[PDB]
C-alpha cells in the first residue's frame, strides 16, 4: 500500500490497521474480564485468613495460670 | 544569586564561566590574532598538498613525529636522578613485589601448616 | 543476591522515570526487571525466576519493537519530548504498547501477572531483609511510574514532531511480528503456568491487605 | 527411539545451516534475510515438540555426544542438558527471535 | 630423525643453485613439503619418548614445537618476498640462507638428547637472527637492538654453560634420560642456590622475565617481518623448553627459589599488560603482549604441576601462532603507509574488509576467546595457580581484563572510525597477504579441534 | 546393548508406567511420535541395516595388547638402568589404568545423579561412597608428586606414609 | 521506504511558508531576495528566532557561525540544499 | 520446489542426527542418560507388570 | 562549519549565542508548544530590556551574570537533533563514506560496468589537472608575504578559472552515501 | 578532545585535530573514546558527595534490615520422617534422635 | 506485620523468636497430644520424585494432583479438584503453623506474668 506525506495534516490511515488494533484491544479486555469471572480467587484470595487473637486458650493448650 | 560551579581536573571549567574571556585587553586581542595566523598558515600548508593532484601517499605530519619521538626515544636522554624520581622508582618498582611476596608467603604458610597439622578438606582434590 | 537485586531494581527504576530517550527508559525497565529476578533468586525461588524470565521476554521484546516502530516513523527521532499525539496516528502501535505496559506492571490475568504477582507475594511471605522488601515495593511502584511516563509523553497530547509527517505503519512484516508477540503477551502466561508441574509450595493463606500489595502499589 | 534427543539436537543444528551457506550464492542476494527468518521459524516449530513431551511425561535427558579431552581423571565432553529450563526457554527465545528478524526485515530495509 | 634434518641442508644448495626468478617458489614448495614430513612426529607414545638415535629423540613436548618451526618457515618466506623485491639475487639467497640455517638449528635444538649439544644449538640460533636484524632492518635502531639482544642472551647463557659442565663432572652424564632416571634432590645450600640460579637464568632471560625484558621490544620492533615472526613464535619458546627440561634436577630447591620470579612474573604480567594500553606504536604493543603471555608461561613452569605444564605447552603454541599473525597484519599496514604509528591510518575496515576480519579473528584469539587453545592454556595455568594459592585469581583476572581491553583497543583504533583523509595509497589486499593470514589462522582452529596434540607429555 | 559390559556400567531395571489416560482427547505426543518414527526411524534403520550387511561381507578382528608383569621399582638395584626403565614404564602404565578406573567411577556417579532425579541425594549413596573410597586411594597413591613424577618419588611417598603409620600404631600400642 | 528525495522547489516553498507564518513580516512584502535587516527591518534577535524556526522545521541544526550570516530566504534555501546534497 | 526447504533443512539433518545418536552415541555407556520416569500409586510397570498399591486410605477431610 | 572563524567573538555574537542556547534549553524544559511560546516571549522581553544600554562594562557584566544563571538552570539532558554532534545519529553514516580515489583501484572488469560514469570521472580528473596550476598561482598572488591571516579562501576571478582548493569540497562522498 | 569544537572543520574530524599543531602529551588518553574532562552540569565534589552518600546509606540500611529481619507469625515448617533424615543425605545405620510433631 | 512492631519496638523477650522455636515442651499445656499422621510413605514420595521441600504432611494430595496432570495431558484444565485439595491441605498446615506461633507467644506471656508475680510475692 502507498501512503503519501501530508505536511501538517493528520496522516492518512487504513481501515485494516484500525480494525486490527480495535480487535486486539477488545480481545485483551474480554480475556481479562472472562478470566476474572472464572478465576477471581487468584486476585481476591480463596481461603480465609484466621485471626490468632480470637482462638481460645483451650485449643492452644494452656492452663489458666495455675502452675 | 545561585550556587557556584567548582571546576576540577576531570570536570573542567566552561568557557562562558571563565572570567578570562570577559576582561579583554588589546594585548590579548593581538595574541588571538597571531594564534589565528599560525593556525591559518598551517591549514594552508596542509591544504596546498592535500589537494595536489600529483601527490600520492601520506602527508608527513611533523607534529605526529615529534609526539611519538618525545614519548618514545627522548625520555631517557632527558632523565635525571632526583629524590622524586628515585623515591617513585623505588616505590612503584619494589613495593608491589614485596607486598605480593608477603601476601602469598603468608597464605601458603597458613595452608602448609594446616596440611601438616591435619585438616584442609582435601577430599576429591585429585587434579593439581 | 537479594540485596543486590533489590538495590539494582530500585536504582534503575529511579533512574528510568526522568529519562527522555525512549530506548533508555525501556533499557532501565529491563535492568529493574533483572533486579527483580535476582530478588526472587535470593529468596530461594529459582523456578519463579525462570518463569519471570520466560514471560518478561515477550512483552519487553514487543515494547522495544513498538519503540522501534515509533522511531522509524518519526524520521529517526528517539526523544519523547518530540513525540506528540500518536495514539490516533499509530493505532496498532499504541494498542500494542498499552498492552505491553499493562503486562509489565502486573495487570491481573496477563503474562506479567502470573510471574510478577507471585514474586511479590513470595517476597512478602519470606524471612528476608526488611530494606530489600521495601526497595522491591518502591520499585514496583516506579515501574508503573515510568510506564505512565512513556505512554503519556509519547501518545497523548498534541504533535511535537517536525511538520513533514511520514507516519506509516502499514507493512505486513511489522504488523505480523508485533501481532505474534502481542498474542504471546496476552495468552502465554495462562498457557504456560497451567501446564508446568508445581515445582514449589504455594502461598494459599495470606492477609487480604497483603494479597493486594502489588495492585495497590501499582495503582499509587 | 525416543525422538526427544534427536529433535532437541536438530533444533540446535539446523540454526547453523544458514551460517554454512554464508558463502554460497544466497548471501549475496536479497533473499538471505527471508531465508534466515524461515530457518528460525522452522527451528521454533521443531522445538515445540520436546516441549510437548516434557509437558506430558516430564522427560529430561543429558546427551554427552562427543568426547573432547581427558586430562587425567577429568573428562571434557560435548554434553547438552535437556531439562525443564532448556526445553522451556529454547522455544521462547526462538519465538522472540523469529518476531525480531521479521521486524528487522522492515526496520533495516535500507541498510 | 635425519629424514627432517637432511632436507633442510638440501634446501640450502637448492636455493643457492636455483635461477634468479624462482628462488621463492622453490623455497616455499620444499619448505611446505618438509613441514608435511615433520607432521609425522605427532604420533607420540604414552609412556616414554621416541629415541631415534643416541643423539636425537622426541617426546610430545618437542613435536609440536618442531611442527611449528617447520610450518613457520614458509610463512616467513611469503611475508619476506615482498619487501626484498629490489634486492639483488645474491643477497636474497643470503637472506633465505639465514632463514634456512635458523630453522635447521632450531630443529636440532628441540631434539638434542643431551644438555651440552642443546646449549650449543640454542646459542647457535643467535648468529642468523642477529645477522637478519642488523643487516635487513629498516631504521637506525637495528644496531642497538641487535646489541641488546645478543648481550642480554649471552650474559645469562654463559653461567649456564659453566653450570652444565659442573653438573656433567659431578654426575657423569648430561643425557636427558640418564639425568631424569638418576635424579637426586638438591640440598638447601648457597652453592646449590647459585647452581639453581645459573641453570635458570638463561631461560629466564630468553622468555623474557619481567625486568630482563628490555631487549624484546627493541629487537621485535627493529627487525624485518621474518625476524619478528621467528622471534615471537619460536625463539621465545626455547626458554620454556629448556626450563621444563632442566627443572627435573632443581627440586626441591625450586619450592622456595621460585618465590621471587613468580612475583616478577605475576605483577609484571599486569605491568606489561598496562603498557599496551598506552602504546603509540603497533609493533611495541604486540611485543609487550608477548611479554605478558610469556610471564604467564613462566608462572606455569615455576609452580610445577601437571596441569600447569599442559597449560604452558598449549599457551606456548597458541601464542606463537597468534603473535606471528599479529606481526604480519601490522606489517601489511606498514608497507601501505611506511609508518608504525597506530593512529596514522584509521578506519581501514572501510577500505580493507577481508583484512579487517583477519584483524578481528587475530584479536579474538589474542584475548583468549573460548574454545581456542589460547584459552585452554591460559585456563589450565589459572587453575594450577589457584591450586597453588587462591589469591592468585585476583592478578590473573586483572590480566584477563586488561588483555581484552588492549586487544580490542588496538582493533578499534586501526580498523574502526573514519579513514584518514590524505592517505590515498591504500591499494587492495593482495592474494599473498590474504593467503598468509589464512595459513596463520586455520591451523589454530584445526588445533582446537584436536587439542591433545599440543598439551605436552603430562597429558 | 551388548556393546559394553553391564557389570562395570550397572544400570537399574528401568520400570516405566503404563499409559492410563483419563480423557478422550487425542494425545498429540503419540501422533507426533508415530509421524517421527515413520518418517525418520524407518529410513535410518534401513540405511543402518544396509551398512551392517556391507560390513558383514568383510569382517576382520583387532586384539587387545597384553603386557607382562615385569619387576617393579622395589626389586631394582640403586643404579641398574634396565630394571629401572622396565619398572618405570610398568608404573606409568599402572598410573594410566588407575586414572581410567577413577574415570569409570566418576561416570557411574554422574549417571546416577542424572537418573535419580530429585531423589539423587539419597539414592546415589553407594556411588558416592565408591567414589570417595576410590578418590581417597588415588590421592594416597599419586597426589603431590608434581610434574617429573616417577616410580621412585611414589615409592618414597609410600615409605614416608608407612613410617608415619607405623609410628602412630606403635604409639597407640604403647597405651 | 524513507523520506522522498526532497528537491529545491520544496525547500524554497517551505522556507517561504515558515517566513509567511511570522507575525513580524508582511507576506506580500516578503520575497526570496528580501534581506531581513534592510527589506524587512528586523534586528539580530529576530534573525536568531527565524534561524531556530527553520531548524525546527527541517529537523537539523545550523551552527551559530554559519547561521548568523544568512540574511535572505535564498541564502537559507541555498545552505539547506548544500547540506542535504540537493542538486535538482 | 513447493516444499524443498523442509526436506533439505529439516529432514536430512534429523536423519543424520538420529543415525549418529541411535547407532554411534548410544553404542557407548552413559552417553545418553534419561531421568527416571515418575511412578505414582496405581500405575502398572510395562515390563514387570506389577501394580503399585493405592495410597493408604485418605481421611477425605474436605 | 563551512565558514572560516575569526580570532574572537564580538559581544553581540556572544549575546546571540547565549540567547539561542537559553531558548533551546527552555524548549527542553517546557516540552509543550504553548508553554514554550509563553516563556520564550518572556525570555525575549528579558533580553530586549537591556538591549539599549550604552555602557559596555555593565553590559558585559550582565552577560556574565546571565551566563552563570544559565549554567545553574541548564537542562541536564537538553534535546539534541539526531544528526547533531551529541545526537543519537551523529556519525551513523561515516562507515559508508568511501573516498572517490578508491575507484582508481578498481579492476578493469569492475570498471567494465558503469562505462559512462568512468568517462565522466576521466573528464573530472582532466579538469582538475588542468586547473591545479592556475589555482596555485592565484593563491600565491593574494596572500601577504607574512602568510595568510585567516583561513578564508578567495574565489575565481577569471572566466575560465576555478575556485582554488575546490576538489575535496566538491567531491565529498555524500550525506547518505549508501 | 571531546571539549574541542565539534563544528570546526578539523583536518581529522573524529580525532578533532589539525595538521601541524602541537599534540598533547596524553593525546591517546584523551582520544574521546576514553577519559573525558568536559564540564558537567553538577560540580565535581557534589556528585561525589551525593553518590557516596547514596551508596553508604544503602549499605547501612541493608545491614539494619539484616539485623531487623521481616517474617510471618508462623512456626517452623514440619516434615514427617524425622525431618526427612534419610532423604536429606541418608546415613541409614544411625537411628537419630526422633523428631515428632503433634496435632494442634 | 504488627508482631514485628511489638517485637522490635516493645518487649522482645516477651515475643517468640522465629528461629529458636519452640521454647516450651510440646506437652507443657496439653494433657494429651496426638502425633501428626502421614498418609504417603517414604517409598511413594521417592518414586514420585516430588521434591525435598514438597515432602511435607500434604504430599499425598500433591501426588494425586501430579498423577491427574499426567493422566489427562491434552486437557490441562481437567485437574481442579485435586489442585484445590492440595491448596486446602497446605492452607490447613499454615493454620497449624500460625496456631503454634500464637501458642508459643501466649506461653511466653504466661511465663513472664508468672515470673513477675512470683518475684512480687518474694518482695514480702
Ligand atoms: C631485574 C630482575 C632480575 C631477576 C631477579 C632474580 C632474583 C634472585 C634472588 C634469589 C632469592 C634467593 C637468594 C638467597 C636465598 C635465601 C634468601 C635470604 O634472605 O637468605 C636468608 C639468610 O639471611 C640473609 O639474607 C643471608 C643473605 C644476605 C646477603 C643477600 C642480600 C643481597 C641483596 C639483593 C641483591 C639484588 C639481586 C640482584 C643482584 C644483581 C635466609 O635465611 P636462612 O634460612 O638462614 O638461609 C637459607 C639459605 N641457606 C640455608 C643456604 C643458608
Ligand atoms: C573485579 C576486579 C576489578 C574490579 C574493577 C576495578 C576497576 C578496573 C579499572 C578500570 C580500567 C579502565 C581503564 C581502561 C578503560 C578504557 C577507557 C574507556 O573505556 O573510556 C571510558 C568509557 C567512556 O565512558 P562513557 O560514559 O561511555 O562516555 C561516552 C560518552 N562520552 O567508559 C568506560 O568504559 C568506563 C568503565 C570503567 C569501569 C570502572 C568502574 C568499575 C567499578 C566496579 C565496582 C562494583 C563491583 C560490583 C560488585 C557486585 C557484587 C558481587
Ligand atoms: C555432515 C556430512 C556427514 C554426514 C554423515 C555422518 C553421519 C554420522 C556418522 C559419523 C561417524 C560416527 C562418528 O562420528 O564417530 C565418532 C567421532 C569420534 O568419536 P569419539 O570417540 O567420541 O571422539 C574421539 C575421542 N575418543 O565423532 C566425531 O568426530 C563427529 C561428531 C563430533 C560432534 C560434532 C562436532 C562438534 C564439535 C565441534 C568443535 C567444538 C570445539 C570443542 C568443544 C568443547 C566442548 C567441551
Ligand atoms: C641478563 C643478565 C642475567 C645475569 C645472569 C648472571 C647471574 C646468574 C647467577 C649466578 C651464576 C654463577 C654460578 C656459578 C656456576 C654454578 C656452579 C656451582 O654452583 O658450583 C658451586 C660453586 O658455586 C659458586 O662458586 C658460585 C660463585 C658465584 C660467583 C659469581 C658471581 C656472579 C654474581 C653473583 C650475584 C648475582 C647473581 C644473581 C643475579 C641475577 C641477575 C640480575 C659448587 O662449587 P664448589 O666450590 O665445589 O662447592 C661445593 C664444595 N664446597
Ligand atoms: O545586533 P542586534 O541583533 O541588534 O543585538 C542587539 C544587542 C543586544 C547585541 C545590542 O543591543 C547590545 O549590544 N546590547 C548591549 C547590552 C546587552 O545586550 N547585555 C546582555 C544582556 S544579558 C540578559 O540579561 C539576559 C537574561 C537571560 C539570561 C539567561 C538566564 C536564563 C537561562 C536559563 C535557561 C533555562
Amino acid at each position: 500500500v502507498h501512503i503519501e506525506p501530508r505536511y501538517r495534516q493528520f496522516p492518512q490511515l487504513t481501515r485494516s490497521q484500525l480494525i486490527q488494533a480495535e480487535f486486539f484491544s477488545a480481545t485483551m479486555w474480554f480475556w481479562i474480564l472472562w478470566r476474572f469471572w472464572h478465576d477471581s480467587d487468584a486476585v481476591l484470595g480463596h481461603f480465609p485468613y484466621p485471626d490468632p487473637s480470637q482462638w481460645t486458650d483451650e485449643e492452644l493448650g494452656i492452663l489458666p495460670d495455675d502452675e | 544569586s545561585f550556587p557556584k560551579y567548582k571546576p576540577s581536573r576531570l570536570a573542567t571549567l566552561p568557557a562562558t564561566l571563565d572570567p578570562a574571556e570577559y576582561d579583554i585587553s588589546p594585548e590579548t586581542r593581538k595574541a588571538q590574532a597571531e594564534r589565528l595566523a599560525i593556525r591559518s598558515r598551517l591549514k594552508r600548508e596542509y591544504l596546498l598538498q592535500y589537494n595536489d593532484p600529483n601527490r600520492l601517499g601520506v602527508i608527513e605530519d611533523p607534529a605526529l613525529i615529534r609526539w611519538t619521538y618525545a614519548r618514545s626515544a627522548n625520555i631517557y636522554p632527558n632523565f635525571r636522578p632526583t629524590p622524586k624520581t628515585s623515591l617513585l622508582g623505588a616505590l612503584f618498582g619494589i613495593g608491589p613485589l614485596f607486598f605480593w611476596y608477603y601476601v602469598f608467603k603468608t597464605d601458603r604458610d597458613k595452608k602448609e601448616k594446616l596440611i601438616q597439622e591435619g585438616k584442609l578438606d582435601q577430599t576429591f582434590n585429585i587434579s593439581y | 543476591t537479594l540485596c543486590l537485586g533489590a538495590i539494582t531494581t530500585l536504582f534503575t527504576a529511579l533512574c528510568a522515570i526522568t529519562q527522555n530517550d525512549i530506548k533508555k527508559i525501556v533499557a532501565f525497565s529491563t535492568s529493574s526487571q533483572l533486579g527483580l529476578m535476582m530478588v526472587t533468586i535470593g529468596i530461594n525461588q529459582p523456578h519463579l525466576a525462570f518463569l519471570h524470565i520466560c514471560m518478561h521476554a515477550f512483552f519487553k521484546a514487543m515494547l522495544f519493537m513498538c519503540s522501534g516502530s515509533i522511531i522509524h516513523s518519526l524520521n529517526d527521532e528517539q526523544d519523547i519530548r518530540k513525540m506528540g499525539g500518536l495514539y490516533k496516528a499509530m493505532p496498532f502501535t499504541t494498542t500494542a504498547l498499552i498492552i505491553g505496559s499493562l503486562a509489565l506492571t502486573g495487570m491481573p490475568y496477563l503474562t506479567g501477572f502470573y510471574s510478577k504477582d507471585l514474586i511479590i507475594e513470595a517476597v512478602n511471605m519470606s524471612y528476608t531483609n526488611a530494606w530489600a522488601l521495601l526497595m522491591t515495593l518502591i520499585a514496583t511502584s516506579l515501574t508503573a511510574a515510568y510506564s505512565t511516563r512513556i505512554i503519556f509523553f509519547a501518545f497523548l497530547g498534541k504533535p511535537r514532531f517536525p511538520p513533514l509527517v511520514l507516519i506509516n505503519e502499514n507493512n505486513p512484516l511489522l504488523i505480523n511480528s508485533i501481532k505474534r508477540l502481542l498474542i504471546g503477551s496476552i495468552f502465554a502466561g495462562f498457557i504456560i503456568s497451567n501446564n508446568i508441574p508445581p515445582m514449589t509450595v504455594p502461598n494459599t493463606t495470606m492477609p487480604l491487605y497483603m494479597k493486594m500489595t502489588a495492585l495497590i502499589v501499582t495503582i499509587m | 527411539m525416543n525422538p526427544f534427543a534427536s529433535l532437541t539436537l536438530t533444533t540446535l543444528t539446523i540454526l547453523t545451516i544458514p551460517i554454512m551457506m554464508s558463502n554460497s550464492n544466497i548471501y549475496k542476494t536479497n533473499l538471505y534475510p527471508n531465508y534466515v527468518k524461515t530457518t528460525v521459524s522452522y527451528a521454533f516449530t521443531l522445538s515445540l515438540v520436546p516441549l510437548l513431551m516434557f509437558m506430558h511425561t516430564g522427560q529430561e535427558m543429558i546427551i554427552s555426544n562427543w568426547h573432547w579431552m581427558t586430562l587425567q581423571t577429568v573428562e571434557l565432553s560435548l554434553s547438552f542438558k535437556m531439562d525443564y529450563f532448556s526445553v522451556m526457554f529454547i522455544p521462547v527465545a526462538l519465538f522472540v527471535t523469529w518476531s525480531i528478524m521479521e521486524f528487522s526485515m522492515w526496520y533495516m530495509h535500507s541498510d | 630423525m635425519l629424514k627432517i634434518i637432511i632436507p633442510t641442508t638440501m634446501l640450502l644448495p637448492m636455493t643457492w643453485m636455483s635461477k634468479h626468478n624462482m628462488i621463492w617458489i622453490n623455497a616455499t614448495v620444499h619448505s611446505l613439503l618438509i613441514s608435511l614430513i615433520s607432521l609425522s612426529l605427532l604420533n607420540q607414545l604414552g609412556e616414554n619418548s621416541l629415541n631415534f638415535s643416541l643423539t636425537f629423540f622426541s617426546d610430545s613436548l618437542s613435536a609440536p614445537l618442531l611442527v611449528l618451526t617447520t610450518w613457520l618457515l614458509p610463512l616467513m618466506l611469503m611475508a619476506s618476498q615482498s619487501h626484498l623485491s629490489k634486492e639483488t639475487t645474491t643477497r636474497k639467497k643470503l637472506y633465505i640462507t639465514m632463514l634456512i640455517l635458523l630453522q635447521l638449528f632450531l630443529i636440532m635444538t628441540f631434539t638434542a638428547t643431551e644438555l651440552i649439544l642443546f646449549y650449543i644449538l640454542f646459542e647457535a640460533t643467535l648468529v642468523p637472527t642477529l645477522i637478519i636484524i642488523t643487516r635487513w632492518g629498516n631504521q637506525t635502531e637495528r644496531l642497538n637492538a641487535g646489541l641488546y639482544f645478543l648481550f642480554y642472551t649471552l650474559a645469562g647463557s654463559l653461567p649456564l654453560l659453566v653450570a652444565l659442565v659442573y653438573i656433567q663432572n659431578t654426575t657423569g652424564s648430561l643425557n636427558f634420560l640418564i639425568i631424569h632416571y638418576w635424579s637426586h634432590p638438591l640440598s638447601n645450600s648457597w652453592s646449590n642456590i647459585f647452581m639453581w640460579l645459573a641453570c635458570i637464568m638463561a631461560f629466564m632471560v630468553k622468555m623474557p622475565l619481567y625486568g630482563l625484558h628490555l631487549w624484546l621490544p627493541k629487537a621485535h620492533v627493529e627487525a624485518p617481518i621474518a625476524g619478528s615472526m621467528v622471534l615471537a613464535a619460536v625463539l621465545l619458546k626455547l626458554g620454556g623448553y629448556g626450563m621444563m627440561r632442566i627443572t627435573t634436577i632443581l627440586n626441591p630447591l625450586t619450592n622456595y627459589m621460585a618465590y621471587p620470579f613468580l612475583m616478577l612474573s605475576m605483577w609484571g604480567m599486569i605491568m606489561t599488560s598496562s603498557i599496551c594500553l598506552r602504546q603509540t606504536d603497533l609493533k611495541s604493543l604486540i611485543a609487550y603482549s608477548s611479554v605478558s603471555h610469556m610471564a604467564l608461561v613462566i608462572v606455569a613452569i615455576m609452580i610445577q604441576t601437571p596441569w600447569s605444564f599442559m597449560g604452558a605447552t598449549a599457551l606456548m603454541i597458541a601464542h606463537g601462532l597468534t603473535s606471528s599473525m599479529l606481526f604480519c597484519l601490522a606489517n601489511t599496514n606498514y608497507e601501505r603507509v611506511h609508518s608504525r604509528t597506530m593512529i596514522l591510518a584509521r578506519g581501514l575496515q572501510t577500505l580493507l574488509p577481508l583484512m579487517a576480519t583477519w584483524w578481528l579473528v587475530a584479536s579474538l584469539t589474542n584475548l583468549a576467546l573460548p574454545p581456542s587453545i589460547n584459552l585452554i592454556g591460559e585456563l589450565f595455568i589459572i587453575t594450577a595457580s589457584f591450586s597453588w594459592s587462591n589469591i592468585t585469581i585476583i592478578l590473573m583476572g586483572m590480566n584477563m581484563m586488561i588483555t581484552a581491553l588492549y586487544s580490542l583497543y588496538m582493533l578499534i583504533t586501526t580498523q574502526r572510525g573514519k579513514y584518514t583523509h590524505h592517505i590515498n595509497n591504500i591499494k587492495p589486499s593482495f592474494t599473498r597477504e590474504n593467503a598468509l593470514m589464512a595459513l596463520h589462522i586455520l591451523p589454530l582452529l584445526l588445533l582446537t579441534l584436536n587439542p591433545k596434540m599440543i598439551l605436552g607429555p603430562l597429558y | 546393548p551388548d556393546s559394553w559390559d553391564k557389570d562395570v556400567y550397572p544400570e537399574p531395571p528401568r520400570r516405566t508406567p503404563a499409559p492410563a489416560p483419563q480423557t478422550s482427547l487425542p494425545n498429540p505426543v503419540t501422533y507426533l511420535t508415530k509421524i517421527f518414527d515413520l518418517l525418520v526411524d524407518r529410513p535410518v534403520t534401513l540405511a543402518r541395516e544396509f551398512i551392517e550387511q556391507q560390513h558383514a561381507k568383510n569382517r576382520y578382528y583387532y586384539y587387545h595388547r597384553e603386557f607382562r608383569r615385569v619387576p617393579d621399582i622395589t626389586e631394582c638395584e640403586e643404579k641398574d638402568i634396565l630394571c629401572m626403565f622396565e619398572a618405570e614404564m610398568q608404573w606409568r602404565r599402572d598410573y594410566k589404568v588407575d586414572q581410567e578406573i577413577v574415570n569409570i567411577i566418576q561416570e557411574r556417579l554422574k549417571a546416577c545423579q542424572q537418573r535419580e532425579g530429585e531423589s539423587y541425594r539419597q539414592n546415589c549413596a553407594k556411588e558416592l561412597e565408591q567414589f570417595t573410597q576410590v578418590s581417597k586411594a588415588f590421592q594416597d597413591r599419586y597426589s603431590d608428586l608434581g610434574a617429573h613424577y616417577s616410580a621412585r618419588k611414589c615409592l618414597a611417598k609410600q615409605k614416608q606414609r608407612m613410617l608415619a603409620e607405623r609410628k602412630a600404631a606403635k604409639e597407640a600400642a604403647a597405651a | 521506504s524513507d523520506a522522498p528525495p526532497l528537491t529545491l522547489e520544496a525547500i524554497k516553498d517551505r522556507v517561504l511558508y515558515v517566513l509567511k507564518l511570522y507575525d513580524k513580516i508582511d507576506p506580500e512584502k516578503l520575497s526570496v531576495n528580501s534581506h531581513f535587516m534592510k527589506d524587512l527591518g528586523l534586528d539580530s534577535l529576530d534573525q536568531v528566532e527565524i534561524i531556530m524556526a527553520m531548524e525546527d522545521e527541517f529537523g537539523f541544526e545550523i551552527p551559530d557561525i554559519d547561521a548568523e550570516k544568512l540574511m535572505c530566504p535564498q541564502e537559507i534555501v541555498d545552505y539547506i540544499a548544500d547540506k542535504k546534497d540537493v542538486y535538482e | 520446489r513447493h516444499s524443498i526447504f523442509a526436506v533439505t533443512h529439516v529432514l536430512i539433518p534429523v536423519w543424520i542426527i538420529h543415525y549418529y545418536l541411535k547407532y554411534h552415541v548410544t553404542a557407548k555407556p552413559y552417553t545418553v542418560v534419561e531421568r527416571k520416569p515418575r511412578i505414582f500409586p496405581g500405575d502398572t510397570i510395562l515390563e514387570t507388570g506389577e501394580v503399585i498399591p493405592l495410597m493408604k486410605e485418605f481421611p477425605d477431610q474436605h | 562549519a563551512f565558514s572560516a572563524p575569526a580570532a574572537y567573538l564580538t559581544h553581540q555574537q556572544k549575546v546571540l549565542r547565549l540567547y539561542k542556547r537559553a531558548l533551546r534549553h527552555l524548549e527542553s524544559w517546557c516540552v509543550h508548544r504553548d508553554k514554550y511560546r509563553y516563556f520564550a516571549c518572556l525570555m525575549r522581553a528579558r533580553f530586549d530590556e537591556h538591549k539599549n544600554e550604552k555602557d559596555m562594562v555593565k553590559a558585559t557584566q550582565l552577560l556574565r551574570q546571565a551566563e552563570e544563571e544559565f549554567w545553574y538552570g541548564q537542562h541536564p539532558q537538553p534535546y539534541i537533533f539526531p544528526e547533531s554532534p551529541g545526537g543519537t545519529s551523529y556519525e551513523r553514516y561515516e562507515c559508508y563514506k568511501v573516498p572517490e580515489w578508491c575507484l582508481d583501484d578498481w579492476h578493469p572488469s569492475e570498471k567494465a560496468m558503469y562505462p559512462d560514469y568512468f568517462a565522466k570521472r576521466e573528464q573530472w580528473k582532466r579538469l582538475r589537472r588542468e586547473s591545479w596550476e592556475r589555482e596555485v598561482k592565484q593563491l600565491q598572488e593574494e596572500t601577504p608575504p607574512g602568510g595568510p591571516r585567516t583561513e578564508a579562501l578567495p574565489p575565481a576571478r577569471k572566466e575560465g578559472d576555478l575556485p582554488p582548493l575546490w576538489w575535496h569540497i566538491v567531491t565529498r562522498p555524500r550525506e547518505r552515501p549508501m | 578532545q571531546q571539549e574541542r569544537d565539534p563544528w570546526y572543520d578539523w583536518d581529522h574530524p573524529d580525532l578533532r585535530l589539525n595538521w601541524g599543531e602541537p599534540i598533547h602529551w596524553d593525546l591517546d588518553m584523551y582520544i574521546r573514546n576514553r577519559v573525558d574532562t568536559s564540564p558537567t552540569p553538577v560540580s565535581w565534589n557534589t556528585m561525589c558527595k551525593h553518590l557516596f552518600g547514596f551508596v553508604a546509606f544503602m549499605l547501612f540500611m541493608f545491614w539494619v534490615g539484616e539485623i531487623y529481619p521481616s517474617y510471618q507469625p508462623v512456626g517452623p515448617k514440619q516434615y514427617p520422617y524425622n525431618d526427612l533424615y534419610l532423604e536429606r543425605g541418608g546415613d541409614p545405620t544411625k537411628e537419630p534422635e526422633p523428631v515428632v510433631h503433634y496435632e494442634i | 506485620g504488627a508482631h514485628l512492631a511489638r517485637r522490635y519496638l516493645g518487649d522482645a523477650s516477651k515475643e517468640p523468636d522465629p528461629l529458636r522455636m519452640p521454647t516450651f515442651p510440646p506437652d507443657y499445656g496439653f494433657p494429651e497430644r496426638k502425633e501428626r499422621e502421614m498418609v504417603a510413605t517414604q517409598q511413594e514420595m521417592n518414586d514420585a520424585q516430588l521434591m525435598l521441600q514438597q515432602r511435607d504432611y500434604c504430599a499425598h494430595y500433591l501426588i494425586q494432583l501430579l498423577k491427574c496432570k499426567r493422566d489427562s495431558f491434552p486437557n490441562f484444565l481437567a485437574c481442579k479438584h485435586e489442585q484445590h485439595d492440595w491448596d486446602y491441605c497446605e492452607h490447613l498446615d499454615y493454620v497449624k503453623r500460625m496456631k503454634e506461633f500464637e501458642r508459643e507467644r501466649r506461653l511466653l506471656q504466661r511465663k513472664k506474668r508468672r515470673e513477675q508475680r512470683e518475684a512480687e510475692m518474694a518482695r514480702g
